[PDB]
């Protein structure tokens, strides 16, 4: 490590305030998780999106 | 950007993204019964500030003969100059922190950056060890009561972080 | 974040010298009267939903504009965006107001949130007149003497005041 | 990041042509040479602690405003930053003076940081200072004729004096 | 590109370290096989033509099929291209003689080679038959470490293509 | 003023005759010694605030009665003036160091000096107080010929005093 | 009398304060300067009687006038005068060349020189062809080059012509 690092210094961004379900569920990005790992087409679609 | 009580309060309610709860303001009423004390030891430590930096350098000098002598950190007259500055900003800063009531003060102007430094001027921290336990010994005699164990939390956590 | 403390000791270490008789004074003061300043936290902390809510029911009974289609609040995904955004203006009002300063109004709350709301299509104005209208509603529960030991607090409410009228004219 | 090696090559590249007779000859002077500049890269790495605390007091004895409370190396922290920007400049002059090019120096470490020091308050024209005292005491140690064979070695020395200055004035 | 000195660098910088007696033993190394490496350089660029028009006809002769009509290997525009390509083929072997490093083959050729073989429909198996060829005149044309150079980053780039 | 250059030139002018080598000798030894002597002066001003507080409050320390009412230390306006004289001193050696001469000492607080002080009924040994105040300190600030040149003329003053 | 640091010290002491940090640099290229100043002034002295010849031949050639019976440098008293002075500005000019300052010879050679020479029944025009031709046989020596360290010299020169030229107006 070493030195402490500077102050954030926020600014206001959606995500930051985001309780409310965003405005389009189709653009809504997808969140793939680990029970995608287990088919193997799903494994393939999975290490594309990650790539 | 310094941790105290009130900014811990505050920043571990918006992490939360919620209100101030009663327990947060539990530890800030605590902090303000708190102040009084610690702004006592704040009064009566930089009211008598020049005795304990003089004092603080004698007693780094004595409890170490050998930094003296030529050839050494301690010989020359600026270096004195320095000892006392050295000393007089610890000092400065403990009484920051006891009017802030926290540690915020020392450890974002003293403790962080400290080892580097220390290592990179060849500074022995058991010189600023010395000088802060001969300030503590002092401020056993100018301070009583709350204040003086108030005091002392912070000429520890600076002997601590020296270490 | 800076409470008072925080900035008179910045202000002294930017000067390098110890903190004066006169300053530790006045932070023994702010120190005195911070069980006042708890109580007015509270008074805004539970209150907090009237608050809103009564600040909205204004705001839409003067701008009707919002609330009809067209408007910038007509979805119940635009209104319950209103209200989450004056939620959070006024949690952070609680903030600078048990710290002392202004300065985490400043850095979390009102960094960009003009551009941001330029950018969404939203009325600044409108914004700034909900501020307006919260801290009109709010004025009133601090100022509730209920459970409360009978004082003085004109200091905190205009200090209240002054932290209501900066995020307002920020956004706006 | 390219080397001498890598430039002459990305050049014949865009000319689309080999590599001329002439530039094979200059790269096998390269190869040859590189022996002393191994021994430069080894005398400036081995010796990185000694050189920034000789520019560190060098620097700090001229320029007296810097460590002074409201000075920019004031507090421990700014103290460590300044003796850290000190060594991670002269970490890619080592490797910039291994690889014979600037380009890893321009590239990672020179291109964006008189704009961050400005964001930061820093003055640059003291971080210009301090790389010349970084060059002196290198200097100092790249020529130590003492424990290596004896040669001529003024273009290494050359080279190093060149990425020295191109750093310093990029920063300032 | 990618040689032994930006290897040690690149190693170096994403541990913000110096650099450390290790990679300067790698260091010295590359430097002390430089001198077969740019004499291999230095042959092969001399024998350009005679190289390039060679692995062409061997090409040719391997896959008679191509030059017939209708195929890819008729016309004179696709036997120039033939010739242009083997000629990259080569410049960049030589490139990497000369870094010591296949820096230079993994950047321009390899990086993206199945997907414009694949989108082109260009056979893998040419530039493996105009490589072996290459290979069978580089063992006349050089002698010694040279040689060994040459032939380990020609079979480099074989390896890749296949 | 009186400084080398000065008197130099006025021992030519007075005997009628051009600036020779002894003369320009004493010259040279002025022009090489203005550089330790410009050093001491350019510290003596960057801390004269600290020097002339630190040699009020000498004087008042070596003169408790001063202070007291009814004498010439009672009082803010007295006090004033105590800080105005240690800063003239101090100024006047900075020039004087400057000038490599005494001249600014002898014309500007010397001559006079005695009567003034004996119609103000103002102590020689305040000032030569303050003064030896001001030796010590520059005996820190300073070092090596800055601090003799320094030393010199601090001592000059004092002297005068006494 | 006055040199350069003498005078320094006086609008110094007039405003009373101490010396600016600008000041103490200029004097300190003064006496950077001193040595290449000494030279000047040697050589203004080494080939003085040098100088006051070829002056006089370049002037009683230029104006036949002044020897002829009537003249004012006619009989011997009135040419050894003639020659007297020239002797004794082309001195105070060397005097001011060492000063750095121009006092010494306005205070002593140039202080009531014009009305002399009026009552006298001297051409005061004449008088300063002879300090122009002076001025000229100094320039011609000054820049000599032998028996000295090669440098430039050129604000010595344009400070000795303004010392003749000062001279020359004052006295017509
Ligand atoms: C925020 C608070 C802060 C601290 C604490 C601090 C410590 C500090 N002390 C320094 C000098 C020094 N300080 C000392 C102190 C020693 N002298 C010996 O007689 C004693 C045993 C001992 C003191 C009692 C010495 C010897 C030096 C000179 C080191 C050197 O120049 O190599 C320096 C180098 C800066 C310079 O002189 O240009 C630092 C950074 N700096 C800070 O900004
Ligand atoms: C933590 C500090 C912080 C704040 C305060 C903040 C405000 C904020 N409010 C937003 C949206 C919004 N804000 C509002 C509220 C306004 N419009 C109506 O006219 C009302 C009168 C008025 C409320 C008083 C609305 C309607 C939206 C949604 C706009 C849209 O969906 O197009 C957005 C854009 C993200 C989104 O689309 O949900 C931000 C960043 N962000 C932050 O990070
Ligand atoms: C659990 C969290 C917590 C709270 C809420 C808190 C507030 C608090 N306020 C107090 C007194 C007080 N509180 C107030 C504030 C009032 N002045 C005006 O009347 C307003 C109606 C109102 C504020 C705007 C005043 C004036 C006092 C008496 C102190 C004084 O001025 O002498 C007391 C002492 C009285 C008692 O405990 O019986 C507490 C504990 N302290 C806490 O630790
Ligand atoms: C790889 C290329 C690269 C470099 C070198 C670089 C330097 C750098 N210096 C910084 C701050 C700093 N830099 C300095 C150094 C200056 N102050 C002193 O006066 C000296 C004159 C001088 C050093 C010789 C200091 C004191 C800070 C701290 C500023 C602060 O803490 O607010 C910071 C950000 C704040 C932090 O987290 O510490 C960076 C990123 N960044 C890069 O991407
Ligand atoms: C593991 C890392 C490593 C090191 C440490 C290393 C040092 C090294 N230096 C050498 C010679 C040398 N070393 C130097 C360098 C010196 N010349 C001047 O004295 C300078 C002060 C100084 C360099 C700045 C020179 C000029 C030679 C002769 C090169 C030659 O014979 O061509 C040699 C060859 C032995 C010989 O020629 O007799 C080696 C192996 N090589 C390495 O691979
Ligand atoms: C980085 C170095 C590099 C390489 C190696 C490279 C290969 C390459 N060859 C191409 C064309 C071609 N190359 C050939 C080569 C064939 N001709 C004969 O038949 C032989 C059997 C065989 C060669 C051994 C042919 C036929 C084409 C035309 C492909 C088409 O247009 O369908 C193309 C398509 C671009 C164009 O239309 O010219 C590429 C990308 N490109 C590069 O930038
Ligand atoms: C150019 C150089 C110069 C010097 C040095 C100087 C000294 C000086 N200081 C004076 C005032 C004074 N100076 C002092 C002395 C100080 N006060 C005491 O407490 C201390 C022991 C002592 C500090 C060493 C006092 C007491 C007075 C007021 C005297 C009076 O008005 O009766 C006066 C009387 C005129 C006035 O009212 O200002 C002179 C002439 N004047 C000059 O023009
Ligand atoms: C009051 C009476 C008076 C006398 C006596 C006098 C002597 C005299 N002769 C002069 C010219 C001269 N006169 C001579 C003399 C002669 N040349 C040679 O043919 C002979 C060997 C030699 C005489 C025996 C010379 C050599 C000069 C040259 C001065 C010059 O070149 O400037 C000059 C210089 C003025 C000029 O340039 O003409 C003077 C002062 N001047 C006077 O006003
Ligand atoms: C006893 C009387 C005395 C004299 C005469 C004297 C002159 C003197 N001239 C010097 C060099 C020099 N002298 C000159 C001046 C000359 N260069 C150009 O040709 C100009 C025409 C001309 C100026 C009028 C220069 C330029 C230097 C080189 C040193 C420098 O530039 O700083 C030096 C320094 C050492 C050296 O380089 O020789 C001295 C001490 N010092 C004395 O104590």
């Amino acid at each position: 490590m070493g030195l402490p690092l500077l102050d954030t210094k926020y600014s206001s961004k959606p995500h930051r305030v985001a309780s409310i379900p965003a405005v389009n569920a189709e653009d809504k990005p997808w969140v793939l998780d680990r029970y995608d790992l287990r088919d193997e087409q799903g494994l393939q679609s999975f290490i594309f999106a990650a790539y | 950007m310094s941790r105290t009580v009130i900014t811990e309060v505050i920043a571990t309610a918006d992490s939360q993204g919620r209100f101030l709860n009663s327990t947060e303001l539990q530890a800030a009423f605590g902090r303000f019964e708190r102040a009084v004390p610690a702004i006592e030891a704040a009064r009566a430590l930089t009211k008598n500030q020049d005795a304990l930096v003089k004092g603080a350098v004698q007693a780094v000098f004595k409890k170490f003969p050998y930094v003296t002598q030529p050839g050494e950190k301690g010989y020359g007259d600026s270096n004195q100059a320095k000892c006392a500055r050295d000393i007089g900003y610890y000092l400065r800063f403990i009484t920051y922190s006891l009017v802030a009531s926290g540690t915020g003060p020392l450890d974002d102007y003293v403790i962080a950056g400290l080892r580097e430094v220390n290592r990179a001027f060849n500074l022995n921290p058991l010189w600023y060890i010395e000088a802060l336990n001969y300030i503590k010994g002092e401020t056993g005699k100018l301070l009583s009561g709350q204040s003086k164990t108030e005091a002392l939390l912070y000429i520890d956590h600076a002997i601590n972080a020296l270490s | 974040m800076n409470d008072v403390f925080t900035r008179a000791i910045a202000q002294a270490d930017l000067k390098g010298s110890f903190l004066l008789e006169s300053d530790l004074d006045k932070l023994a003061s702010f120190a005195k009267e911070g069980v006042k300043r708890l109580d007015a936290v509270a008074a805004l902390t539970n209150n907090a939903p009237a608050i809103i809510s009564d600040a909205a029911h204004k705001l839409f009974a003067e701008q009707q504009e919002l609330i009809q289609p067209g408007g910038n609040a007509y979805p119940h995904r635009r209104m319950a965006a209103c209200l989450r955004d004056m939620e959070i203006i006024l949690r952070y009002v609680s903030y600078a107001l048990l710290a002392g300063d202004a300065s985490v109004l400043d850095d979390r709350c009102l960094n960009g949130l003009r551009e941001t709301y330029n950018a969404l299509g939203t009325p600044t104005q409108s914004v700034a007149r909900a501020v307006q209208l919260m801290k009109d509603a709010a004025m009133v529960h601090l100022k509730s003497t209920a459970n409360v030991t009978v004082g003085d607090c004109s200091s905190l409410y205009s200090e209240a005041a002054t932290y209501f009228d900066k995020a307002a004219a920020s956004i706006a």
